């Protein structure tokens, strides 16, 4: 529903999305070989899906292919300091990828604006929607559309006759946020295949025990999970596949 | 919405004695032909309790607000499911996470908010009289809610609306327990055919429901629904009908129990 | 400043509607212009909003492509347009206007409101109205008092301006809505409130107008002879 | 919708009510706040309060709401007589890409001496005969909106068809009059011996039967 | 009513620091883009940097470095410094300002 | 990374004909073309902006009308007041200019 939206949100109006209460994975998400951006700081792919935070956001907003890196908070320009700020210590990273059959119609796509004019440094993680007219003169500005007085929102021309650089490209930026709370996302666990009859060693939610697994005769009652013998020691565990 | 009710007689608790009852499941550990101690909170043996009374035929209503220490035994000979669920909380004022316990007649909702709580809640169920039936209108538990992160629905049971005044058919036992902040309900249907002075018959109680909420619940309440029908003028000021109920309260004690295991790894007997 | 919109409005069940949302007192100066439309019985729902600086619009994923709505800088006024109209749209719209912030919230609020636009649905025609007398019987005139009145009958739309010997009478008017039936047809009842002893001397007459209709009957009222 | 809000709440002139609004975490729980609006039944819907924390120019200071996790409330200090509107909250939703408005809550804050229904009914006249179309009128005065229900018997078997239930208005003595309608036809006017409306009220029950004959 | 004054050129050697100096009169250098553009005489235009309403700034690949913008809200005047100069630096300039994609207004050259 | 060139360097025209003056890019851009008119001696000065719009000071005997790649200023009448030269300048994300070659109109 974010990813394969019918409609992309704007750049100034980004939607931001929460999701929780479930776990997430990124190896699905990783060979879908549709993505051309995938650089990451501070976290790494093959440890995203051992540690997890407290929740995940997402953020949707349309730009063209020149400001996919001036999502990176170490930079400056009309989208990384009117549009969306990011903090130096922010935690994941901007997906990315090309739309060049959506987004385009015969004539020029003005559906989406971006700010272009604000007279202070936005803050991080701030969301702007103003429909103020902007001045620069010194003269006070009732509204009125004349000299030194324009609509700070400027409308993007997608073509489809651009270039690579100037392509319009879908653009969903994940923000992963870790508190002293419980963490309520996180990511799925391993599932390997089970080997009887071998000396193995596995990891069944309460022991690492080492030895053969045998096919018994003796039943369990739905509600227990381990198991134990006279000498007080696990020789019975149910599989909860 | 609640409403207060006016002064009448009734009827002061007795007291009765429990005759092996009140044991459960310690642990979710499978053990087959041993005899293991543990030590945890359990109903003593032979131990007075307080018999609260709910029949009709008079006009027993008694929900007191109990104090619930470390384990509480809810035991109910229910027949026609008379008492539906309890409420549990600390002070009661809007303050502090609040439990409710409801088994209506589509599924069980255990929602844990700051629900409020009035002097003393219950469910009423009018008579239609077109339907030969009867169906829960009165929905009076709670007033309003501001906010709760917690909200958990069980698997969904069929309730029958009907109350008689037979004699009793089931026996149903109620553990609740409080350790770490983790919330442990114990329960098991038993079929039996008496009133009052229950057998001696052993009837271990397998965990049910299991919640993580941050609560302290220093006192509960249980529920009591009356029924609606056309010998009452329909006001619930002082005449109702209430079936044939009886339910107990047991308090569970620190006390080293031995437990008997069987070859298919159930508990048979136990030894305090 | 306070913006007007259009009086009421009565199509078919298949037509499209057309309203707009005019301004008094001053233009839109560069806030969004949107409309939101309530339901008796039900929420209020978006279907779309109009940039009047840059004539674009951002319509909602609930509403298809069958609405189009426009913007007019020279006129300073907000143009609407639903086609595929149906008998569910029966609601009345609003236009409303957002007055946006810079802060982590970033939620369009809607600062001013328009007065409201009256649409709905009917696929009866045009019909002449019928009334006829009603008058007490000698049973119901058990006091000094006595109670008579006009009926409606197969009339539409439901608002008629009802008065008693032109306005004369204020005490003991009153006024009733309509109801639905199986057919669509509306009803209203009038009764007042008139001593016995005025009944010989003074003939009660009701002046019905109907402004869509071009029509205006005048009807007397007498007391029955058989009771 | 995608927003949860009670159906009618309750209060006293001169104690607290808060009204919670919760909606899904795609739109309240995320970093959208709300906007609280107020719609009196008869005017416009009109601003109420933006930004959870400022008020508008001409709000009185006893409307102040407050939020908390996912959900969103009210403080009320005190309720008027002109507080009887409905109210809803607005959010700005992802998902949808738009503004949604809240389920909407009643707050109905009033109190009549409600009395014994007094019921009329009025025959037709000779004039309705040639219409080729029967209508009976039952108007009752001075009674309550609730157990608003009303029956039509012919003495021999109720009456199923042309039955209906209008919305009372209210008068000018803090009243409320409504009427019923049903439709017949001459045709089977004079086959039955008597008509009656019957209207049930808090268990009180008043019989009017005409004699057409 | 737009008008820039443009001052502080001369000359001076490739191993010096000079200050230039731009002013609006009715403008204020803390809400509008302004562009740095260089002429060379004989040739066609060419941008140099840019600046922003806020604190940022931009220079093309051939003048990356060797370039600082500091604007003074005091007197309503542009400061730019150069450190170091090469032997193609002679050229014309006209401080301007503009809006996104585009600029309308100019100045004067020394 | 973008160059702009333009074709006609130096065109010799009368009163009654049009200069066509076109300008290319490497890479497609999407009307966002500015012109401008720079004297000898005078400081350069905006004619057209997006590729469409008129300028108010600009007398509207100027004209420009291109989508993606291929742009012209054509005039309806030439006037011996504008002899100048013309460049078509297109901006960057981060507002990075880009001035083309100057094409000069001169009299037969
Ligand atoms: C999204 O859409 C593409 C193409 O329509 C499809 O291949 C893909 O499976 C969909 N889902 C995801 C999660 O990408
Ligand atoms: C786990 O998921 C698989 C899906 O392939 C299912 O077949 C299996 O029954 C599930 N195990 C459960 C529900 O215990
Ligand atoms: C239990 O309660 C009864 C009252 O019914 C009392 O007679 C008896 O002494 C009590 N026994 C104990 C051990 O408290
Ligand atoms: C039963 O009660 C619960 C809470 O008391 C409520 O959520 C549910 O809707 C009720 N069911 C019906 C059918 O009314
Ligand atoms: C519960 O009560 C105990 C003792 O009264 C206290 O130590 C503890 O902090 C309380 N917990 C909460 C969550 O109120
Ligand atoms: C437990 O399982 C054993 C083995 O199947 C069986 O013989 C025994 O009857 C079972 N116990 C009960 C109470 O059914
Ligand atoms: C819920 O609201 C109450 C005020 O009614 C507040 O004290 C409490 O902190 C809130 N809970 C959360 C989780 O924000």
């Amino acid at each position: 529903e974010v990813f394969n939206a019918t409609r992309f949100a704007s750049v100034y109006a980004w939607n931001r999305k929460r999701i929780s209460n479930c776990v997430a994975d990124y190896s699905v998400l990783y060979n879908s070989a549709s993505f051309s951006t995938f650089k990451c700081y501070g976290v790494s792919p093959t440890k995203l899906n051992d540690l997890c935070f407290t929740n995940v956001y997402a953020d949707s907003f349309v730009i063209r292919g020149d400001e996919v890196r001036q999502i990176a908070p170490g930079q400056t320009g009309k989208i990384a300091d009117y549009n969306y700020k990011l903090p130096d210590d922010f935690t994941g990273c901007v997906i990315a990828w090309n739309s060049n059959n959506l987004d385009s119609k015969v004539g020029g796509n003005y559906n989406y604006l971006y700010r272009l004019f604000r007279k202070s440094n936005l803050k991080p993680f701030e969301r702007d929607i103003s429909t103020e007219i902007y001045q620069a003169g010194s003269t006070p500005c009732n509204g009125v559309e004349g000299f030194n007085c324009y609509f700070p929102l400027q409308s993007y021309g997608f073509q489809p006759t651009n270039g690579v650089g100037y392509q319009p490209y879908r653009v969903v930026v994940l923000s992963f946020e870790l508190l002293h709370a419980p963490a309520t996302v996180c990511g799925p666990k391993k599932s390997t295949n089970l080997v009887k009859n071998k000396c193995v060693n596995f990891n069944f939610n309460g022991l690492t025990g080492t030895g053969v697994l045998t096919e018994s005769n003796k039943k369990f009652l739905p509600f227990q999970q381990f198991g134990r013998d006279i000498a007080d020691t696990t020789d019975a565990v149910r599989d909860p596949q | 919405q609640c409403v207060n009710l006016t002064t009448r007689t009734q009827l002061p608790p007795a007291y009765t004695n429990s005759f092996t009852r009140g044991v459960y499941y310690p642990d979710k550990v499978f053990r087959s032909s041993v005899l293991h101690s543990t030590q945890d909170l359990f109903l003593p043996f032979f131990s007075n309790v307080t018999w609260f009374h709910a029949i009709h035929v008079t006009k027993r209503f008694d929900n007191p607000v109990l104090p619930f220490n470390d384990g509480v035994y809810f035991a109910s000979t229910e027949k026609s499911n008379i008492i539906r669920g309890w409420i549990f909380g600390t002070t009661l004022d809007s303050k502090t996470q609040s439990l409710l316990i409801v088994n209506n007649a589509t599924n069980v909702v255990i929602k844990v908010c700051e629900f409020q709580f009035c002097n003393d809640p219950f469910l009423g169920v009018y008579y239609h009289k077109n339907n030969k039936s009867w169906m829960e209108s009165e929905f009076r538990v709670y007033s309003s809610a501001n906010n709760c992160t917690f909200e958990y629905v069980s698997q969904p049971f069929l309730m029958d609306l009907e109350g008689k005044q037979g004699n009793f058919k089931n026996l149903r036992e109620f553990v609740f327990k409080n350790i770490d902040g983790y919330f442990k309900i114990y329960s098991k249907h038993t079929p039996i055919n008496l009133v009052r002075d229950l057998p001696q018959g052993f009837s271990a109680l397998e965990p049910l429901v299991d919640l993580p909420i941050g609560i302290n619940i220093t006192r509960f309440q249980t529920l009591l629904a009356l029924h609606r029908s056309y010998l009452t003028p329909g006001d619930s000021s002082s005449g109702w009908t209430a079936g044939a109920a009886a339910y107990y309260v047991g308090y569970l004690q620190p006390r080293t129990f031995l437990l008997k295991y069987n070859e298919n790894g159930t508990i048979t007997d136990a030894v305090d | 400043v306070q913006l007007v919109e259009s009086g009421a409005e009565v199509k078919k069940p298949g037509s499209s509607v057309k309203v707009s949302c005019k301004a008094s007192g001053g233009t839109f100066s560069s806030y969004a212009i949107s409309w939101v439309r309530q339901a008796p019985g039900q929420g209020l729902e978006w279907m779309g909003g109009i940039i009047p600086i840059l004539g674009i619009a951002n319509y909602a994923q609930k509403f298809q492509g069958r609405v189009t709505i426009t913007a007019d800088k020279s006129t300073s006024t907000a143009y609407m347009e639903l086609s595929s109209l149906r008998s569910e749209d029966t609601a009345v719209y609003y236009c409303a206007r957002e007055n946006g912030y810079s802060g982590y919230g970033a939620a369009a609020n809607f600062d001013l409101w328009g007065r409201g636009t009256l649409v709905t649905v009917s696929s009866a025609s045009t019909k002449g109205p019928s009334v006829f007398p009603l008058a007490p019987s000698s049973k119901s005139t058990s006091g000094g008092t006595a109670a008579l009145g006009c009926l409606v009958k197969d009339y539409f739309p439901e608002p008629v301006t009802v008065s008693w010997n032109s306005g004369a009478l204020t005490s003991g008017v009153h006024t009733f809505p309509a109801v639905l039936q199986s057919s669509g047809l509306y009803s209203l009842s009038s009764v007042v409130t008139v001593p016995s002893s005025s009944l010989g001397t003074q003939t009660y007459i009701c002046n019905v107008n109907h402004k869509p209709s071009n029509t205006k009957v005048d009807k007397k009222v007498e007391p029955k002879s058989c009771d | 919708s995608v927003l949860t809000q009670p159906p009618s709440v309750s209060g006293a002139p001169g104690q607290r009510v808060t009204i919670s609004c919760t909606g899904s975490s795609s739109n309240i729980g995320a970093g959208y706040d709300v906007h609280w609006y107020q719609q009196l039944p008869g005017t416009a819907p009109k601003l109420l309060i933006y930004g959870n924390s400022n008020r508008p120019s001409g709000v009185p200071d006893r409307f102040s709401g407050s939020k908390s996790g996912t959900s969103a409330s009210l403080a009320i200090t005190g309720l008027q007589a002109e507080d009887e509107a409905d109210y809803y909250c607005q959010s700005y939703d992802s998902s949808l890409s738009g503004s949604v408005f809240g389920g909407g809550t009643k707050l109905t804050v009033l109190g009549q001496p409600k009395a014994a229904p007094s019921v009329t009914l009025f025959p037709p006249s000779s004039e309705e005969l040639q219409a080729n179309k029967a209508t009976l009128v039952c108007l009752i005065s001075d009674f309550y909106p609730g157990a608003v229900t009303v029956a039509w018997k012919a003495d021999s078997s109720p009456v199923k068809a042309g039955v209906e239930t209008t919305t009372p208005s209210k008068q000018s003595n803090n009243k409320y009059a409504a009427s019923s309608y049903l439709s017949l036809t001459p045709e089977q006017w004079k086959s039955h011996r008597s008509y009656s409306c019957q209207v049930t009220h808090e268990g009180s029950t008043v019989e009017k039967t005409v004699a057409p004959t | 009513e737009v008008q820039l004054v443009e001052s502080g050129g001369g000359l001076i050697q490739p191993g010096g620091s000079l200050r230039l100096s731009c002013a609006a009169s009715g403008l204020t250098v803390s809400s509008n883009y302004m562009h740095w553009v260089r002429q060379a005489p004989g040739k066609g235009l060419e941008w140099v940097s840019v600046l922003y309403a806020g604190g940022s700034a931009f220079y093309a690949d051939s003048v990356k470095g060797r370039f600082t913008i500091s604007r003074n809200n005091s007197k309503n005047t542009l400061y730019l410094q150069m450190n170091s100069l090469r032997a193609e630096d002679t050229a014309i300039y006209y401080c301007a300002r503009g809006l996104g994609d585009y600029l309308d207004s100019w100045g004067q050259g020394t | 990374d973008i160059q702009m060139t333009q074709s006609p360097s130096s065109v010799s025209a009368s009163v009654g004909d049009r200069v066509t003056i076109t300008c290319r890019a490497s890479q497609g851009i999407g009307s966002w073309l500015a012109w401008y008119q720079q004297k000898p001696g005078k400081a350069p000065q905006l004619l057209i902006y997006a590729a469409s719009t008129l300028q108010s000071g600009v007398p509207p005997r100027f004209s420009g009308s291109g989508s993606g790649t291929d742009f012209t200023l054509t005039i309806t009448s030439l006037q011996p007041e504008d002899f100048a030269s013309y460049y078509c300048q297109q901006a960057n994300s981060v507002l990075a200019l880009t001035f083309g070659g100057g094409t000069k109109v001169e009299i037969k």
